[PDB]
């Protein structure tokens, strides 16, 4: 469920 | 069959074609609402073939187990390519067949082995769209340490993608940049089985794992999984691995 990049 | 072509391709036709890979699973029942892989498939049918097509539109066939989602070998023109592993020859007796040759790589198909390989753990490697088409040119003409990197892209791209959708919009958010996966993505990567496993006992056990599973979120800290309320249940993962092959 959570997101962005890394 | 599955097809993907990087030749136009953006977030849309990658999450249409990681929707294909994912339907193109075949499943006998859902739990908690999550497709469950089968326990077994005899013959040919065990194998989904995926089209993958670079910018420059040349093409790999690369041949996946349905059961665990696991990537067994691929063909490049007229030369069939198979991970060192039982599982993989067996494949190798289905799919392909038709090469005029059959190269076993020398190495497995487990990250460990193909890190080693390559002589970089994923953490360095950078994936997205861009990625995948390197690695689709890579794997078109044998190079077993280039191809060992070009099979970690892959993997992660497509198998990874199609398990979570987390990972799914990590690659879409690469679509026309690369950047190393994060920390919560190698997390769910690593986590699928013991996920799955969990998943499964919690029917019986009123939605609780029997044993919890440590995971790294997307602000990069570390969760604790206890039960199927959890996002990484209810939105995240999109495949169970079958217990009886855990
Ligand atoms: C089931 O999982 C949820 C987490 O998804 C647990 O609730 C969380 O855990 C503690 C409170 O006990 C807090 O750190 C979180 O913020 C809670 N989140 C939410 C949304 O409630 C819950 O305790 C678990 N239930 C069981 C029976 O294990
Ligand atoms: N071949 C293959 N190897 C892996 N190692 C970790 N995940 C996978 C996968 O999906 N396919």
């Amino acid at each position: 469920s959570d997101d962005d990049m890394g | 069959d599955v097809s993907f072509r990087l030749s136009g391709a953006d977030p849309s036709s990658y999450g249409m074609f990681i929707k294909d890979l994912r339907n193109a699973l075949p499943h006998t029942e859902k739990v908690y609402n999550i497709p469950l892989l089968l326990p077994s498939v005899s013959g040919a049918g065990r194998y989904l073939l995926m089209h993958l097509f670079n910018y420059d539109g040349n093409t790999i066939t690369v041949a996946v187990d349905v059961t665990n989602v696991y990537i067994m070998g691929y063909l490049a023109l007229t030369t069939s390519y198979f991970f060192n592993e039982p599982a993989a020859d067996l494949a190798s007796q289905y799919v392909f067949r038709s090469a005029r040759r059959k190269i076993t790589l020398p190495y497995s198909g487990n990250y460990e082995r193909l890190q080693i390989a390559a002589g970089k753990p994923r953490e360095k490697i950078p994936i997205g769209l861009p990625a995948l088409d390197t690695a689709i040119s890579t794997l078109l003409h044998y190079d077993s340490t280039a191809a060992a990197g070009a099979l970690l892209v892959l993997i992660q791209t497509t198998a990874e993608a199609a398990r979570f959708k987390y990972i799914e919009q990590q690659i879409q958010e690469r679509a026309y940049r690369d950047e190393v996966p994060s920390s919560a993505t190698i997390s769910l990567e690593n986590s699928w089985s013991g996920l799955s496993k969990q998943i499964q006992l919690a029917q019986g056990n009123n939605g609780v794992f029997r044993t919890p599973t440590v995971l790294v979120d997307s602000k990069g800290n570390r969760v604790q999984i206890t039960n199927v309320t959890s996002n990484v249940v209810t939105s995240n993962i999109q495949l169970l691995l079958n217990t009886k092959n855990i």
